[PDB]
């Protein structure tokens, strides 16, 4: 994997295993499993009651309150139709599949359910882009800090949109490696034509975040991506959303991959060192 | 006059009276005997009943007996009975180890430089058919690495690793008689300290005596050479240089001196008559060695797989015979005694052997 | 060698008849050998695998391997020459090298867990062999010292259940669910300066 | 290295050559053995005083001495945290395959970087000047290795960044 | 360069 | 801390050495080559990457690529590799022991400067460094305070008018034309003659050919006419394979591209026209001094007769009432390095350096305000 | 598991031996003969099939057939029989005890490699093996890393340019002309003289005659003219029956077919032309090294004077400004085997082998991916 | 290259007659692949791509991956060992070297001609590669007339038919008086 | 061979 995927393959696999035997009579196959994914959010699949004819999926979003305050009426009918019901687990969006009714599609529904986290996350970014597109008075900027102690802020003014990232590294070992990783992020531009500007700042927080109570400290960097309609229209919106949401885990995974790469290089060099040493043993 | 007897190192060497037989420890739980064949060497016998490592051998010019003094806190006195060799158990009462051994000129007793802080002297007894052992432990405070004997056989020097090189006075009245007057002292009874080193000068790895019995010399790990002249009022002479530590001691005549060690080649010294000072002599063995190599098309590719292809066996020590002659273990003598020594031999840790001369150089 | 009609590439997929119903264990070896060599008509099965390259059907019959493979467990000498030692006798030996008070309950609880143990009638063979050997040992022990008594026979039972394919996952789940796991688990600071030796603990070591 | 490292290398090489001399000494304290004396630290009779060859605060070396063995410990010139991490990982990967070396230890001395070991069992079955030459060569090449690792990680970060930014 | 000419 | 190292990242060559020496101690071209074939033999796992004279020697099985293009860096990995090679393998001096001096062409992007400073301060942790301009160092080497610089390097040609104690940043002109374009045009014309050269190895071969058998022509039309009588101008060169190539008009054709950029299709003017425009944009009084002093430097201005042609063209363009003098030192190739060494040796410059403490507290933007 | 066995399935001969020895321990021709008559005597039920020196001795009542034709196997049963014979009767070493090394000519069909690997892994269940090229082993034997190989075997002649640490797979030329065609042409000409030879036994006789009384001619026309004065060139050979055959121009006629393939009617070029084309297709810089080193191997290049003729032809074709050297070791017959043994002895190659776990998993499509 | 690979399959062709035979084979049974790796994978499942050709002697040759392997050499010159770039890269470099304004027009019009560009799917692959390399904000169009083989001859005939060109010819009188060098200055 | 030459 290079671009971290957005479709959790666990739900895809379990739903495929369930549906491939769906047309086999009165087959309940009681299921009750708990999962976890990036952003420190817990999933849960479990039948509502003894009736096993219905399967339910739920989320435990950390910043759920902001989503509820904003209102996601768009998400209740566009991607998810009539198979969405009020929250049960922890006041967080939960859906269920009605097996008694014939499920016509097999892959489309599974794919739609696979991107649940990003599907709910987009409710704010797409709405801000709509606000700036529609000509409505620039909606008040918002700050969305997810499970990680870091913070996310967005400003949606006329003629452009903005987004800023706050980064926090826990272990002392990876702090410097991540700093080096993000140092060259703001400059690599020789292979991109229609791409947004990128900048890095750690000592001086941007003037936008002074009033906002976002991630403020000392060992915290900042990354901002300037947005323009040429790469934020109705066509190139999903790709940008996927890239930004999968930014954090992308950085993490590629840091670990670099660690493995350097491990391999040093392991290779050990052989040369041993070859040099072997000059001491006799013929 | 270099020769090789085994790739692996060799602990100690011993020779017969006619210089026709050799003793080589293979660094294993046994000892081998090599004999001359025209101008060639070949194995003859194979003696092995010791389960430990052998570290000391010696030969009797007349008795034709061989002693194996090593690990296992034991020691066997080999004797020849017809055309085969048989052991002879001995008791030494040791608890740690034993490294060096040496017989006596008159072949009546032998001493072991045990590693148990003790020095043992034994003599033959026909009553119990055994070899009784006495002990000297009064002044000793550490291991002893080198032992040498005096003509009369009453004076013993036991080098140690405690800055000292001391002469002793052992006299077993059972198999010994009163020695003639000696300048050193009074030939006091067994188990006493006669005299000690004047001061601290490195450890001790060897000792050498003189026919007149008036001069004693030893070497040290501190790149120093000493010469205890007892003829005068215990005059002591010293010398030093930049050479690496020496690990052997021997001299030719009343004034000469020879030694060798990690320098990889012999070094010669000398002693003045009245000046009470020594001097230096460089590479009395020969001027220098030579080096050579070959193409070895097979080797050119074989070495690249493990080592670098351009690599080779050439070394800076090839020119001055410092390539293969890894260190020197000890020294011996060929003809007569320590008076003229027309030829001298040395042992090597490389697993081989070599001979030299003192007159073929012809200054 | 016993058959032809398969490609070199798709060998293991052909060799996986073992995972199918295609292997039964056998109380006796030669008996079934002559049974096959006598009739050789009904006991022989057939394979109808599908090629993964040219999509051409290829078939081969099923022979003595229906039982020999699974029988190798009790006769390992066929494959590994170094280890010429059965399993059931190893079980009794290991159970006989532990204190007296524990020998009795141990024989009563032998768990059938693992993929290679899915073979049918495995438990019957192991139970019968262990019962035979233990009864023989008891009779030998009683022979030397006479007595009109009769010890209660040792009971050996093999249990068949689900979970045989995977018996480690549920154990790990219960491991995680236990709060004491969060306390016994080695911590970061332990590895920080002591080193990774914290994970070196083993059940067969101690000084 | 004439004006920067040559004198340091010459001094340490001379010290090693002088202290590379070794001999076999039957155990004096424990029954019958020939185990290394430096590690045991039983008798002060055989031990020789430690020596150090250094020119900066953060880089150092130590030279031990004994009849049976001579021990040498080095401290590398590491400045940034990345340098420390890379040196630690590289040395660990060297430890993991130290059996074939027959010279190296299995864990560095406390508070110091990697250290080596020599013995009379490794002086005859192996050549003498080659071992010191290899130790020297490692001392020089450590800086090259760390710089190469640093540029490699920088290039990896650059390439991943370039690969991600293209999608936008 | 980025715009105009290559470099 | 006794001296400093001056490194000139030339567009086609690298010059380095100690501060104080009159000649560089390391002169190798900027080549970072990688193997192009697969490799079969087992006794060699050698150096996946190649740099320096090694790359030049075994260029026949490598895809040579120049890290720097027309004065602006394109691949940072290659530049870091060459820096490491020069610092360790050739100089064998640790970065911490002494500081480093860097030079770059004028009117370069600030991104390159910031990235170079960040890499130098972070990777090699140099105690201090500085960034300068090749033309000012050329002035320092020439021992003069007033004149106009013709820094026609392998990648960029630029001029910077100067006066006593001050410069004129508003009269700086930079031309992308340089030796690489001349080599490309030479290859194109060598094709018209009948000799074909495409890959980079033949690029180096043609570069050597131009370095050895090229010169400028005082009059283009007269030289062409004399070429029509081609019996005294053709010369022969020996290729590595032994083939002999005869070169005629191409000797004096490619250099004329400098005075006639229209040959390559560039809508610009020649070096003479650009220098005339730059001097005219200056104040009237300093025009006399600028005319009286015209320093030139770089590896593209060693063609015999170039000075005479430039003098003739400038005098023809300039009014014919004063005297125009051209100064052509015979060591202009390393003038920049000599100037850098002299500047480093200056006592007053020992405090103008940029150290790690101030750089870390301030940031990469400090170098921007440091002498522009 | 202490050593390995190297087997060279030569088009006309088989070489085998232990890894480490400097000479092969088994050298017999590849002959698989079967009886041609009926058989009457009763005290013999002997060996319906014959192989090896036995076949050579009793060739008069057998239909000898070569299992390998021009480098490609035609009958697999014969090859398996010869493999079994060499492994058991001659070497007397079980396949399981040690691994086996195999060599084959370049540009061979993948089907042959896959079948050979499958048979070796299935029938003899060898622990491991590998497949290599004769030319690279020739380089290893010669102790060189750069040059051009002239592997003119009994069945195939091919060249493979090489450079330090890498090869040039795109400049490999394989020619079907080899010793067998030379023997056929020799038979045809011996017919024109007056001596007839048709069956395989006389084929072996003519092969021996060529091996003993053939040489190359520096100049064809001069040799023909001197043959017109046939009083010092004719030589006599003693046949097994005692008949004496006088051979004149045929001694230097058949070898010339190598330089003049048009004699047999093949629309191709000679070895000199093919080597010149192969070297020209390489990069310019490596041409000098390739010219300076020209390794040749095989049993078809032992004719005296061949090296001199090749040198003269190459120098005439190549420019007369450098030096061309021909290296002709006197042990080129077993160079391939020596190279294979040295390669096997290499420590680094102990891991490149292909084991059986490998084959337990997939049709031998694995020979190619890897092991090449 | 096709001959070399046909050798790796098991079929040998050396002389010029077989050169013509292989030329015909390529002319009849070769095509370009949109994705090289996907085509190779589908070839791993070789049950729908192999095709047979009838030789003059009657022998039948089965060709699989070679159909879409040789054309890829145009986009991957490294196969033959040439240190150059593909047609897409060369066209991109040529267009980039032009002025900025005319780049749009050049992108909007891309004429191709010659006998080596008749492989089906070549236009689609070229379009995809150019769009991937070029910025994804404009439209790139490939024009592939079905008579590109004789386009040069048609253009020459049309140019000759032009009235204005009746005077641009080079006659014997001017050639003899001037010399062979005249053609050099005639429209370069 | 199959086509060209025999083998
Ligand atoms: N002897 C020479 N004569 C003419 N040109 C030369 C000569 N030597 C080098 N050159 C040219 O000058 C260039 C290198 O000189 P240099 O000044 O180092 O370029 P840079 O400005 O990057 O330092 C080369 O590209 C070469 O074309
Ligand atoms: N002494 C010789 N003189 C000339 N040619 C020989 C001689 N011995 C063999 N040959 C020729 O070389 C061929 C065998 O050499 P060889 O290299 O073993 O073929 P291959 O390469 O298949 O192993 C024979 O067919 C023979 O024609
Ligand atoms: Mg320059
Ligand atoms: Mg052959």
């Amino acid at each position: 994997m290079i671009l971290l995927e957005v479709n959790n393959r666990i739900i895809e696999e379990t739903l495929a295993l369930k549906f491939e035997n769906a047309a086999a009579g009165n087959k309940p196959e009681a299921v009750e499993v708990t999962f976890a994914d990036f952003d420190g959010v817990l999933y849960h699949i479990s039948n509502p009651n003894g009736d096993k004819t219905k399967v339910m999926v739920s989320i435990s979003l950390k910043f759920y309150k902001e989503l509820q305050a904003h209102g996601a009426d768009e998400l209740l009918k566009r991607v998810y139709g009539s198979y969405l019901v009020n929250p049960e687990s922890g006041y967080n969006v939960s859906l269920l599949y009605d097996l008694e009714n014939l499920p016509a599609s097999k892959d489309s529904i599974v794919h739609q359910a696979g991107m649940l986290k990003r599907n709910c996350f987009a409710s704010v970014f797409e709405k801000y882009f709509q606000f700036q597109e529609e000509g409505k008075e620039g909606e008040n900027r918002a700050v969305i800090h997810y499970r990680d102690d870091e913070t996310m802020y967005v400003e949606s003014k006329k003629d452009r949109v903005t987004v800023v990232f706050s980064t926090v590294f826990k272990d002392d070992d990876d702090v410097v490696i991540g700093k080096v990783f993000m140092q060259e992020f703001k400059e690599g531009r020789r292979a991109s034509h229609t791409a947004p500007q990128v900048l890095f700042s750690h000592r001086e927080p941007p003037l936008e975040l002074k009033d906002t109570d976002a991630a403020v400290g000392d060992n915290i960097g900042y990354i901002t991506f300037v947005l323009f309609p040429r790469h934020t229209n109705a066509s190139a919106r999903d790709n940008t959303i996927n890239l930004i949401h999968t930014f954090r885990d992308y950085l993490h995974y590629h840091i670990k991959c670099s660690k493995a790469y350097i491990h391999t290089r040093m392991r290779a060099k050990t052989s040369d060192f041993l070859k040099v040493l072997n000059r001491a043993r006799p013929d | 006059a270099y020769h090789s007897f085994l790739v692996e190192p060799i602990s100690c060497h011993a020779w017969n009276k006619d210089r026709t037989q050799i003793a080589i420890c293979p660094n294993n739980h046994e000892v081998h005997i090599y004999e001359k064949s025209g101008n060639k060497w070949v194995q003859v016998h194979e003696l092995k009943e010791h389960n430990g490592q052998v570290t000391g051998i010696d030969w009797a010019p007349d008795s034709n007996r061989i002693v194996t003094c090593g690990t296992d806190r034991n020691a066997y006195v080999w004797t020849l009975k017809g055309r085969t060799w048989k052991p002879t158990l001995v008791i030494l009462r040791i608890n740690r180890a034993a490294r060096c051994v040496r017989w006596a000129p008159n072949e009546k007793k032998f001493a072991v430089g045990s590693g148990s802080r003790v020095i043992s002297i034994c003599y033959f007894e026909q009553e119990n058919d055994w070899w009784v052992c006495k002990h000297i432990k009064k002044p000793i405070r550490s291991t002893v690495l080198s032992l040498d004997w005096h003509p009369n056989s009453v004076l013993l020097a036991a080098g140690s690793c405690d800055f000292k090189c001391r002469i002793f006075s052992a006299y077993i009245k059972e198999v010994e008689e009163r020695p003639a007057p000696t300048p050193w002292g009074s030939k006091m009874p067994f188990g006493e300290l006669m005299f000690e080193s004047s001061s601290s000068c490195g450890w001790v790895h060897g000792v050498c005596f003189s026919a007149n019995g008036s001069r004693v010399a030893w070497v040290s790990h501190d790149s120093t050479v000493c010469l205890a002249d007892a003829d005068k009022k215990m005059a002591v002479a010293t010398l030093a240089s930049e050479t690496l530590p020496l690990l052997a001691v021997t001299f030719i005549t009343e004034s000469s001196l020879v030694a060798a060690g990690h320098d990889c080649f012999p070094v010669l010294f000398t002693y003045d008559s009245a000046a009470g000072k020594l001097s230096f002599g460089g590479r009395l063995d020969v001027p220098k060695q030579s080096s050579q190599r070959g193409l070895t098309a097979r080797e050119r590719f074989q070495n690249l797989d493990k080592k670098a292809s351009s690599e080779g066996s050439a070394a800076a020590g090839a020119g001055l015979d410092s390539l293969h002659k890894n260190s020197v273990s000890q020294i011996s003598v060929l003809s007569g005694g320590k008076a003229k020594c027309s030829q001298f031999c040395t042992t090597g840790m490389d697993g081989g052997m070599s001979i030299w001369d003192v007159r073929s150089l012809e200054s | 060698d016993r058959e032809v009609g398969i490609p070199p590439e798709q060998s293991l997929e052909t060799a996986k008849a073992v995972k199918e119903r295609y292997s039964y264990v056998c109380p006796d070896l030669v008996k079934e050998f002559n049974k096959y060599d006598t009739d050789g008509s009904k006991w022989i099965k057939q394979y109808t695998g599908i090629n993964a390259i040219s999509k051409k059907e290829f078939s081969i019959d099923v022979g003595y391997e229906r039982f020999l493979g699974p029988e190798i467990f009790f006769h390992p000498e066929f494959a590994n020459p170094d280890f010429t030692q059965p399993i059931s006798e190893v079980v009794d030996e290991v159970i006989q090298n532990c204190p007296i008070d524990v020998r009795r309950p141990l024989y009563k609880n032998i768990v059938l867990s693992g993929g290679s143990t899915m073979f049918r009638d495995f438990g019957r063979r192991l139970q019968r062999d262990l019962k035979r050997t233990v009864d023989a040992r008891l009779k030998l022990s009683e022979e030397l010292s006479g007595g009109r008594l009769k010890p209660k026979p040792i009971d050996v039972q093999v249990i068949t259940h689900h979970m045989q394919r995977y018996a480690v996952w549920f154990g790990g789940s219960m491991l995680a669910s236990t709060p004491e796991f969060y306390q016994v688990c080695h911590t970061k600071k332990d590895y920080e300066e002591i080193g990774p030796s914290i994970c070196r603990h083993n059940p067969v070591f101690g000084v | 290295m004439t004006a920067t490292l040559r004198p340091y290398l010459s001094a340490v090489r001379a010290t090693l050559q002088a202290a590379l001399c070794l001999e076999n000494f039957s155990s004096q304290v424990v029954e019958r053995h020939n185990k290394p004396e430096v590690e045991v630290r039983s008798s002060k009779e055989l031990l020789l005083q430690p020596v150090t060859i250094s020119r900066n605060e953060k880089e150092k070396v130590l030279i031990e001495g004994s009849i049976n063995s001579v021990r040498v410990s080095i401290a590398v010139k590491q400045a940034d945290e990345i340098e420390k991490i890379l040196c630690h990982k590289f040395m660990r990967f060297m430890m993991m395959r130290a059996e074939n070396f027959f010279i190296l230890r299995r864990k560095p001395v406390e508070g110091y970087d990697i250290s080596f070991l020599i013995t009379n069992f490794h002086t005859e079955q192996m050549y003498k000047h080659k071992l010191v030459d290899f130790v020297i060569h490692f001392m020089e090449e450590i800086d090259k290795e760390i710089s190469e690792m640093k540029l490699s990680v920088n290039a990896r970060a650059r390439i991943v960044a370039e690969e991600f930014l293209k999608n936008f | 360069w980025x715009a105009x000419c290559p470099a | 801390e006794t001296t400093a190292l001056v490194c000139d990242n030339g567009s086609g060559l690298v010059k380095a050495g100690f501060a104080g020496d009159d000649a560089p101690r390391a002169v190798f071209p900027s080549i970072v080559g990688r193997p192009r074939h697969q490799g079969v033999m087992v006794g060699m796992g050698q150096k996946d990457s190649y740099v320096g004279d090694e790359a030049q020697s075994k260029r026949g099985i490598l895809t040579l690529k120049y890290p720097i293009e027309h004065g602006i860096i394109t691949n940072w990995d290659d530049m870091e590799k060459i820096w490491h090679h020069t610092f360790y393998n050739e100089l064998r001096v640790a970065p911490e022991e002494h500081p480093t001096l860097l030079t770059e062409a004028p009117l370069n992007p600030k991104a390159n400067r910031e990235k170079m400073t960040q890499i130098m301060f972070e990777t090699f942790n140099v105690p201090a460094m500085y960034v300068a301009i090749q033309a000012v160092l050329s002035l320092y080497a020439s021992g003069r305070t007033t004149g106009i610089v013709l820094d026609s390097g392998d990648g960029v040609t630029h001029n910077v008018p100067i006066y006593e104690g001050y410069a004129l940043p508003h009269a700086i002109m930079r031309l992308d034309l340089a030796g690489r374009d001349l080599t490309d045009y030479l290859m194109k014309i060598l094709t018209e003659r009948g000799y074909s050269f495409v890959t980079t190895a033949e690029r180096e071969i043609v570069r050597d050919i131009k370095e050895k058998l090229c010169y400028v022509a005082l009059d283009f039309e007269n030289e062409m006419a004399t070429a029509a009588s081609s019996s005294s101008l053709e010369k022969s060169y020996e290729l590595p394979d032994g083939q002999v190539i005869t070169i005629g008009n191409e000797r004096f054709r490619c250099p004329e591209t400098l005075f006639q950029p229209s040959f390559i299709g560039m809508e610009s003017a020649g070096i003479h026209e650009t220098t005339y425009n730059s001097i005219m944009k200056c104040d009237i009084d300093i025009r006399k001094d600028l005319y009286a002093n015209n320093v030139m430097s770089g590896g593209t201005t060693m063609y015999p007769g170039i000075a005479d042609r430039m003098q003739k063209e400038i005098t023809a363009l300039a009014p014919s009432t004063m005297k125009i003098k051209i100064i052509a030192p015979p060591e202009r190739k390393y003038s920049v390095w000599i100037g850098g060494s002299i500047l480093a040796s200056l006592s007053t410059f020992q405090q103008m350096w940029i150290t790690k403490q101030e750089y870390d507290e301030a940031g990469p933007s400090i170098v921007h305000r440091k002498c522009f």
